[PDB]
């Protein structure tokens, strides 16, 4: 029921190691600026997963948190050269870009993460898949998937793709076709884990498991409302301190609370914490689990 | 669907969203002492690949193949049976004595299975579904058995659930066809008559005795 | 609550080729999910009917017991329950959502 | 129909050291002048108990009828941090005070009165926790509580909190507790004796005795409109009175009506007497009962 949708935990930064030109207004990202790479993620009718857990991270902030590695080259240009890397796995997806919008990210498949750049002046489609030519052009990237970010370190490159009867998925060449192939555009479920490939899922299992640490809790400054603050600025147990700050029994339970000798107000997030998943079976804790509408190819006979 | 399940995305299947309550605390996560909540959406998907067609029989048409010949050459296949008119090249044809019928089929029910044969129940037909009883999940196309449909009827709370904290079980007891099916597959030992499939055109039929004793 | 049927059911533990050993069961015509498919269950000739006039009670924690009396649907007063709800905080909080018969509270 | 929310029986005191402000208008408390330490107990959808029993002495009135005592310091400092009574009590506060007040005080554990004000210019916020900037400041303070005090001498100074199932509530350490408690902010009924501590409540009983006490009636005076007059001057059947006084069978039953040759009209204010309350099944009077909102802590295994 806490409205603290623009707060972020950690340090805040949404801009992309390839697209540094946003980053005079997200830095850090807080309840104010205009970024374009988070203003989308919380507009109603977009992306309701992110929506329901905002409370976390994102895959920007784990990429610069040294979570979510990044591919060679991190951001393969669109008006170079004649072959890259970064198209065979966005053909493959289909997704719905608003206009004004320069770069769009999105997962590769050896794990990292692999972006598009259009010189100026191109601008982005209804789709995504072409940057065309042309209010102002956004400085940004636009989320082509339905992903959050945590920090977690579960070790799980033992796994691969876990859909039956599917003959070639994304960019993935599973198993062979000798009969009828489907390729209808449908939602597949996914989960990256550490050092790993783009492992799909079938079966999912979300749970909440909150916990005391650092990263779970969120703030607003007090001045004679939300504004931003830092939370690195309070005491610990008995510690020391820059500021002050307080809170309630969860804030004030592992930190130090000063009522109203304060200058701000940290409350627990609902619902951050730590987010596992299970997967064969087996309780797991991903990094970037989310949905893509990419190619699926169903063997039907 | 609110936004628990609101990313997942639209599907033409029959679904259902439940809500259960489980305990919160610090023992599996949560910072209000109050008990979580337990969202969970369940939708049906065929694991198999055939799809069955049970339909019944209210009486038996004594059918005659009949393949006309016309003048010029062009032959043709059709069939007649009771009182049936068909069309040919010449005009038409209709069925005028047929003192040949069996009564007494509203208590069997059929499976046509494309591809294999057939097979017979030894009980009436199935109109309303009911919990424990052959005609549950039913739908009106092969797609609405295969792809599962959401147009198909079913009955309310089909879907049993046995939460197990972090864990989910939702399970049904549906019965299956093929075992029937594969039970009571034709031919078999009914009164005094053999049932079997039909050729030229899809059906049931069966095989009597006697001569043929008709008006054309 | 009550039991209508009894479903003789078969703790099954499968074990998969590579070596994951998972532990299902099996009723009448159930059905599960295992890593290499899924299994159902056939020929079932053991059943027992005749059920629907005992009631069953749950205790988490210690164990559980049988009424001789059938399952009771309306409530009313002076007889075995009359105070209903629907989950362990309407019973435990005394939640409002509760069922219960009016007038049941006496005054001196 | 309520009754007089102007007359007080007893002294009609409602100011407190540090914020002597409204002792111009405020002294006693009559239909002429206002005060905002007394015009918030009236506000309908807020303190409706106040609101039923009107006929009863609050808190100041009670501090300034030589019943209930002060606390050392009495007005308490909203900048001198690491130092000061109100700290673990106004922790497990949760209250709402209105805009433009600057102090606030509330009931403590030892049965004084342990107020909290902020240096000028400075103002509170909504919850009444916290203290921001800012519009003019009010020359009272604002009850956080919603309890009344009466005249009673009935011993109880070695009776604690009575509550059954509850480890620790508000402030107060009954038993202890090392399992999962709750943490639910409910509200409780808390009563003070004579020379006693804040004994809180699980269920209590509230009655009625009508009396014919000399504060039970007004007086209105006739001009040819109604103005306030003093009671006490009223004939007296076999003892004192000067200014003659009339009025109907109630105030001539005990006193002399002459009506054309009185100066006042008497009546019997409805809804006045001894209010006793059933602590624990017995029948007693004590000398602040009331509501609030506190930290409850029950044991949950």
């Amino acid at each position: 029921e806490d409205p603290h949708l623009r707060n972020r935990p950690g340090k805040g930064h949404n801009y992309i190691d390839g697209m540094t030109q946003e980053d005079a207004t997200c830095k850090p990202v807080t309840y104010a600026g205009a970024c374009s790479s988070f203003d989308v993620l919380l507009e109603k009718g977009k992306f309701p997963l992110f929506q329901s857990y905002a409370h976390h991270r994102t895959l920007l902030e784990a990429v610069h948190d040294t979570i979510i590695a990044k591919a060679d080259p991190p951001s393969c240009d669109l008006q170079s050269a004649h072959g890259n890397p970064c198209m065979k796995e966005k053909l493959v997806m289909k997704t719905h870009c608003p206009n004004d919008y320069q770069s769009a990210h999105y997962l590769n498949n050896d794990g990292k993460m692999a972006s598009v750049k259009c010189p100026p002046k191109y601008e982005l489609t209804e789709d995504c898949n072409f940057c065309r030519q042309m209010a102002s052009l956004k400085k940004g990237s636009y989320p082509l998937q339905d992903l959050f970010c945590q920090s977690s370190e579960d070790d799980g490159s033992k796994l691969k793709t876990k859909m039956k009867g599917v003959c070639e998925v994304g960019v993935q060449a599973l198993k062979k076709c000798d009969g009828q192939l489907s390729t209808a555009h449908e939602v597949v479920p996914f989960a990256v884990f550490k050092n790993s490939k783009k492992v799909y899922l079938d079966k999912l299992d979300l749970k909440t498991e909150e916990n005391l640490l650092p990263d779970s809790f969120v703030c607003f400054e007090h001045k004679g409302e939300l504004k931003s603050f830092d939370i690195s600025q309070c005491p610990k147990i008995g510690g020391h301190g820059s500021k002050k700050c307080t809170g309630d029994a969860a804030f004030c339970s592992a930190y130090e609370c000063t009522a109203q000798y304060a200058n701000a107000y940290c409350s627990h997030a609902n619902g951050s914490g730590i987010v596992q998943i299970q997967v064969s079976g087996v309780w797991k804790k991903p990094l970037c689990v989310g949905y893509e509408r990419v190619v699926v190819k169903r063997e039907l006979s | 669907t609110s936004a628990e399940f609101s990313f997942v995305g639209e599907s033409t299947t029959m679904r259902e969203n439940k809500c259960f309550e489980q305990c919160g605390g610090w023992g599996c996560g949560c910072f209000n002492v109050n008990p979580s909540c337990l969202f969970v959406h369940t939708y049906l998907q065929s694991v198999r690949k055939e799809a069955l067609r049970v339909f019944n029989c209210i009486d038996w048409v004594h059918k005659l193949t009949l393949e006309i010949t016309d003048f010029d050459g062009s032959v043709s296949t059709i069939d007649l049976g009771a009182s049936s008119s068909r069309f040919t090249n010449w005009g038409s044809v209709s069925l005028s004595l047929d003192a040949e019928g069996i009564s007494g089929s509203n208590s069997f029910s059929f499976i046509e299975s494309p591809g294999k044969g057939y097979a017979i129940v030894d009980e009436p037909f199935s109109e309303i579904p009911r919990q424990g009883f052959l005609g549950e999940i039913r739908c009106n196309s092969e797609s609405s058995v295969l792809s599962a449909h959401e147009s198909c009827l079913r009955a309310p709370n089909l879907i049993s659930y046995k939460p197990m904290i972090d864990q989910l079980e939702c399970t049904t007891n549906l019965i299956d066809p093929f075992v029937v099916f594969e039970r009571g597959s034709l031919p078999q030992t009914r009164n005094d008559k053999t049932f079997a499939a039909s050729k030229g055109n899809r059906g049931v039929q069966a095989f009597s005795k006697g001569s043929v004793q008709a008006d054309l």
